[PDB]
This record gives structure tokens, sequence and C-alpha cells, in this order.
């Protein structure tokens, strides 16, 4: 674990929520990185070293914004328009497999933070 | 006509620069056309033109620091460095190699030629640590263009020096060498893990003349002798034929002309 994400916690159903991810060491600026969700894991969102190409899991499309800030090494996830079924443990990634964005995110994301939970409920 | 030139930066390095690189350093090693038992061939020494001799490796960091390392293509190892305006280079074993390396770096207005030479055994001496105990991976690798570098200037001693030749001449030469090492390389990038090498990988540095030459000489890729290598986990076995070494090896040193194969 050599990325330190921040940021969860508990939304109302419909409610908004940003997640953070920065590299104390590592420098994120030079690569792919993502966000990953597990309730299996899976896939939420990419964004290119650059910031000019992102892809979406179908699931969070339009609702979701992945977005970065090389100058603090920095990544980030907007959430938008938050679902129960958006209930799980988000965690960032940075992939050093490709030179590149791949389409759906593919690549081997080896360096990763250690995860939040992000809980959508009315209660409280 | 200059030789030419492969370039590598350590900043922001993937599995993918690093492919690539390495790559292209075996494609400017050899031509391929000379293979044996499907293993490729470096050039023969004999006859081959002082222009076609040498390679050199470009190194970058994140700091701007470079360095360039020279390699020899009938062997693809180092045989010197030039950070800034000196070079410097390993001790030549013959009169020939000695001459052959005055047509390096000919530029440089401070040109040394270090007593010792560049193989593991001396290098380990100097640095006062063997290749187990040194890390390999993107961070070391970083770290050794920056040692490097500070030599000419003082700021570096001669056994870390000597440290970050194993450093460079693993992850370049014996990566361009072997399939496996480069396999191994591309594992610590991945993870951006640092890690000295296991026996694996230094019994298969320290047989690459060996297995050259048990290739060359092989009988349909029987060997003669059976060769000794190690485990990951440090354990020995014997292998008897080329076969198990094609996923293994990428470059092989010139060792003999092929038999002759007849038009039928
Ligand atoms: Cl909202
Ligand atoms: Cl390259
Ligand atoms: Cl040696
Ligand atoms: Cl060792
Ligand atoms: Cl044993």
């Amino acid at each position: 674990v050599q990325l330190a994400e921040t940021g969860g916690g508990l939304v109302e159903p419909g409610g908004s929520l940003r997640l953070s991810c920065a590299a104390p060491e590592f420098r994120l600026q030079y690569y792919t990185a993502g966000w990953f969700r597990q309730a299996e894991r899976e896939w939420v969102a990419c964004i290119s070293a650059g910031g000019g190409v992102t892809y979406y899991t179908g699931s969070v499309q339009g609702r979701f914004t992945i977005s970065r800030d090389n100058a603090k090494r920095t990544v980030y996830l907007q959430m938008d328009s938050l679902k129960p079924e958006d209930t799980a443990v988000y965690s960032c990634a940075a992939d050093l497999e490709y030179s590149q964005i791949m389409p759906s995110c593919r690549g081997s994301y080896g360096v990763r933070g250690q995860g939040t939970q992000v809980t959508v409920s009315s209660a409280h | 006509k200059q030789y030419p030139i492969i370039n590598f930066t350590t900043a922001g390095a993937t599995v993918q620069s690093y492919t690539n690189f390495i790559r292209a350093v075996r494609g400017r090693l050899t031509t391929g056309a000379d293979v044996r038992h499907e293993i490729p061939v470096l050039p023969n020494r004999v006859g081959l033109p002082i222009n076609q001799r040498f390679i050199l490796v470009e190194l970058s960091n994140h700091a701007e620091l470079s360095v360039t390392l020279a390699l020899d293509v009938t062997n693809a190892y180092v045989v010197g460095y030039r950070a800034g305006n000196s070079a410097y280079f390993f001790h030549p074993d013959n009169q020939e190699d000695a001459e052959a390396i005055t047509h390096l770096f000919t530029d440089v207005q401070n040109r040394y030629t270090f007593a010792f030479g560049g193989n593991y055994d001396r290098l380990e001496q100097l640095a006062g640590n063997l290749r187990e105990n040194i890390e390999l991976g993107n961070g070391p690798l970083e770290e050794a263009i920056s040692a490097l570098y500070y030599y000419s200037t003082g700021g570096t001693q001669l056994p870390t020096l000597a440290r970050s030749f194993i450093i460079c001449i693993q992850m370049i030469s014996e990566a361009a060498r072997f399939q496996y090492i480069e396999g191994e390389m591309r594992t610590r990038i991945r993870y951006n893990r640092r890690s000295a090498p296991d026996p694996s990988v230094i019994t298969l540095e320290n047989s690459w003349g060996r297995l050259s030459t048990a290739i060359q000489e092989s009988n349909q890729g029987a060997f003669a002798s059976p060769i000794q290598l190690q485990r990951r986990n440090g354990s020995k076995f014997s292998v008897y034929d080329v076969s198990i070494l094609i996923p293994i090896i990428a470059l092989m040193v010139y060792r003999c002309a092929p038999p002759p194969s007849s038009q039928f």
C-alpha cells in the first residue's frame, strides 16, 4: 500500500461525496490511476496520466467523475446521485503496466491505497 | 558514423516502457539472422568493423541526471560509461580491446581506464556486497544513475560505484541476455518493488558463457555434458538439452560457426 486514500463515509441516497487519493512518495503523476470497489472487486473508473482520457463502468456512467491534480500528485473520485447499490469499500490504484490508459481500464494496477468505506443510507 | 543510442528513463517507467527498452537493446545488439536451436547469437567478433562494435544506452532519472553506458555487441556487457564530460572504462583484458574502447566517447575531455575489470567477482569485492545482497528495481536503478553521475565530481566512493555497476549490468545487460531475467525485472516494476535477485537469476548470469558453448556445440540440441542451474529457492538441477532454455535465454555469445548444413 503506497497510496493514501481519504474522504469516505455515510451519505444520503441521492447525495454527493468526494474521495481523494494522494501519493506521499510515489510519482503518481506519471501513471494511469483508477478507482475500484468491492461490496468481488470491480473497476469503477480510470484516468490517463495527463488527465485527457477517462473510462467509466456502465453502472456509474454519468454519475461518477474521476479527475486528478498532478501538481499535488492526487487523484479524485466525485460521486453524485449516489444509490444504495454504490455501498462498498472503494480503493485507488496506479497502473505501472501500460505507458498509456487502456480501454475498460485494463492493467495490473499494482500500486494501491488501503481503501475507504462508502455507505449510502438514509439512516443517521 | 555514431554508435546507435537507446534511451531509457526511470522517471515514470512502466512494464511497457522497460519492455520496449530491452527489445530495442536486443535489436541493436544483433540482427537475429544467426540462430542455433531457436536461440539468437550475438555478432562474431572476427572481422567485426569497429564502427559496429558498440551500442550506447542513455539512462536518466527524475533529477534529470544522465549517464551513458557503452555495451559491447559481442557479449552485451558494459565496458564503460560517460557522465557529463568524463568517461570511465573497465580494465581491458587484451591489447585489441584496449584499442577498441579508444573509439568510445571520443569528445570527452576527461578519460579514465579503471585498473580493475568489470566482472561480478571484482565488482562484488569492491562493493563489499554480493549480488544476492543488492536490491534491483526501478528505485535501485534511479539511485545507481545518480551514483554513477556523482562519481565524476567525487560525490560517490568506489564501493558505491561498484554496487551501482552491479545494478545497471543486471537490469540492462543480463535482462537483454535472458528473457527470464527481463521477466523478473518486469515483476519488480509492476508492483513498484525492489528486491535482491534470487539464486536462479544469479546462477543463470554465472552460466551464460557456458550455456552459450553447450548449446552451440550440442548434438541436435543434446548437451555433451550436463550443466547445473538453480531454482528460485536455491535447489540445484541439471540441464541436459537446449529445449528447456528456449524460453529462458534471449541471446548467446558467438562460440563457433554452426555445423555445415546439407543442401538436401
Ligand atoms: Cl447528488
Ligand atoms: Cl527505450
Ligand atoms: Cl565473475
Ligand atoms: Cl550473490
Ligand atoms: Cl540442492
